[PDB]
């Protein structure tokens, strides 16, 4: 579960 | 003779690659704190996450990298982390730093609990780099190369990704034969460097294994991106 990749990739 | 397109990727590249900063609350660090292991290897701990904060940045600004499957995405970063990080160091080792950084940031990573097997390949490596006495268009499109390299484990659309990789290394290509006239291999002697480069795969996955055993510890971001 790579949360913070996730929340980097999809941001602005 | 680039192309108009060609002349509109590189633009959108060394835009994307010139936001790349590291803070200078984390570079004061190399000069003002003192000289011991423990605190050497917390200054890099800092100087890797908010690098792989600023890498995962460059990644989402590569054209086409947005439209890629989800899955394939991660496995992109996670695959490439490495070589883009060492590539990265690479640059930074053979480039004018402000008054005793670069001397005293060796010093740290050669006391920050790294043995000496991996000291030594890396630092040939920056010596070799430093040897193609490279420009950073080449740093900036190899770095974008490595990291949509394709051929990484768990990839499920290769195609995809060689779509976006291929107009990059023409773009390269390209450069070898007008700003280095007078050599044709320029771009197969860089080309031939990602080899020594893919070698920090192993490096660096050692690197981790010894800093864990002797109870290390590492941000949760970069925990993340360099697991399993
Ligand atoms: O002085 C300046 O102005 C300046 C400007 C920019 C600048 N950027 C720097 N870096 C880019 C990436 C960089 C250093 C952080 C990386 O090192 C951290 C690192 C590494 C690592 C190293 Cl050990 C070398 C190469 C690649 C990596 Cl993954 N392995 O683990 C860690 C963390 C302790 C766990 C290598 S140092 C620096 C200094």
């Amino acid at each position: 579960d790579h949360q913070l990749l996730r929340y980097l990739l999809d941001k602005d | 003779e680039l192309t108009p397109d060609q002349q509109t990727l590189l633009h959108f590249i060394m835009d994307s690659y010139n936001k790349q900063r590291m803070p200078q609350e984390i570079t004061n660090k190399i000069l003002k704190e003192e000289f011991s292991a423990e605190e050497n290897f917390l200054i890099l701990t800092e100087m890797a996450t908010n690098h792989v904060q600023v890498l995962v940045e460059f990644t989402k600004k590569l054209p086409g990298f947005q439209t890629l499957d989800h899955e394939d995405q991660i496995a992109l970063l996670k695959g490439s982390a490495v070589e883009a990080m060492f590539l990265r160091s690479a640059e930074i080792f053979n480039k004018k730093l402000p008054s005793g950084h670069s001397d005293l940031l060796e010093e740290r990573i050669r006391n920050s609990g790294i043995s000496d097997e991996y000291i030594t390949p890396m630092f040939s490596f920056y010596k070799s780099i430093g040897e193609l006495k490279m420009t950073q268009e080449e740093y900036a499109l190899l770095t974008a190369i490595v990291i949509l390299s394709p051929d990484r484990q768990y990839i499920k659309d290769r195609e995809a990704v060689e779509k976006l990789q291929e107009p990059l290394l023409d773009v390269l290509q390209k450069l070898c034969k007008i700003h280095q006239p007078e050599n044709p291999q320029h771009f197969a002697e860089l080309l031939g460097r990602l080899t020594e480069l893919r070698t920090f795969n192993h490096h660096h996955a050692e690197m981790l294994m010894s800093w864990r055993v002797n109870d290390h510890k590492f941000t949760p971001l970069l925990e993340e991106i360099w697991d399993v």
